[PDB]
């Protein structure tokens, strides 16, 4: 198993059947796609690459802009970095992240802090939400997406 | 042909006391929607800067679904259902979700309806099952599996 997320950031707000996303998704061998026909299935999860997908059937009344056309809408994704069982994310990181990097380097590389709490950490960089999570002191996980209604009331994003 | 159970209210996550019999397990309101409704919640609280990883999201998911109330009817009345199968549209799936109370009470209407005359069918136990499921409190419900499933 090896995705590389840079990758999938510009697949960010495109539909689940949009033949690039397709093609780029079943070529690392997903083939799960989102439905709701048996319950809400609407994340796509490679537990011990650490990667999880998340869909939205749901994307206009969430004020998500839609690329590709289709019902399922391509939200965001989480990158876990820690997990006391297997699956954490060993691949590349966006904008030369890494994670050995301390809250202060996280900072420093993605330069537009817009709310911190005891635990997370949330920017604004290239039209995208990024949230920092930390474990005690420890990088746990990076969650992107795409704008939404909820993050725009939250003065994390215009 | 009444089953002996038709209408009795049981978890999803029970299957020991009624298999023997061809009875389904309603949602009512269908499965996805609760399951939407607590997803409606988590992404609140993570746009106010929760903590709450994926693994977590799908657990409390999972309960959320499984550990339903719901009421045991015949295959064919649970088939003019208004969310059974390919009726559970996205667009159904999110107006449920949006007021859990008002979705319980059009579902069990129109399962009762049509439980009419029917011989296997128990209207007079469905109601009584599906009365005390429109005055369930769901909001709470999933208040619950959400605190739940985060408080480590």
């Amino acid at each position: 198993g090896t995705m590389n997320a840079i990758d999938l950031i510009d697949f960010l707000g495109h539909s689940s059947i949009y033949q690039p996303f397709d093609e780029f998704l079943t070529k690392n061998g997903v083939k799960k796609r989102p439905a709701v026909g048996k319950s809400l299935d609407t994340t796509i999860s490679l537990e011990k690459e650490g990667l999880t997908l998340r869909f939205t059937i749901k994307a206009e009344s969430e004020g998500v802009a839609q690329k590709s056309d289709g019902a399922f809408v391509f939200r965001g994704f989480e990158i876990l970095l820690l997990d006391e069982d297997g699956g954490v994310y060993t691949g590349p990181l966006p904008h030369n992240l890494k994670a050995s990097d301390s809250r202060a380097e996280i900072e420093g590389k993605l330069k537009n802090l817009k709310r911190r709490m005891p635990e997370t950490d949330a920017y604004y960089l290239d039209g995208l939400v990024y949230i920092a999570a930390f474990d005690e002191d420890r990088f746990q996980y990076l969650q992107l997406s795409v704008p939404t209604n909820l993050f725009r009331k939250n003065n994390i994003c215009p | 042909k009444k089953h002996k159970d038709c209408g009795k209210k049981v978890p999803y996550n029970d299957k020991k006391s009624l298999k023997g019999s061809g009875l389904e397990k309603d949602h009512t309101p269908s499965g996805a929607a609760l399951e939407l409704a607590a997803q409606n919640k988590i992404d609140e609280l993570i746009a106010n800067g929760a903590r709450i990883t994926e693994k977590q999201q799908k657990a409390i998911l999972n309960s959320v679904r499984n550990n339903a109330p719901t009421i045991a009817i015949p295959p064919d009345i649970a088939a003019l259902g208004d969310t059974w199968r390919a009726k559970n549209k996205p667009h159904v799936i999110e107006k449920d979700a949006a007021n859990l109370k008002d979705a319980v009470a059009r579902n069990t209407k129109t399962i009762s309806e049509a439980m009419k005359n029917k011989d296997h069918g128990c209207k007079e136990a469905y109601d009584k099952a599906a009365e005390e499921l429109r005055n369930m409190d769901w909001e709470k419900y999933i208040d619950e599996a959400i605190q739940v499933g985060t408080k480590a």
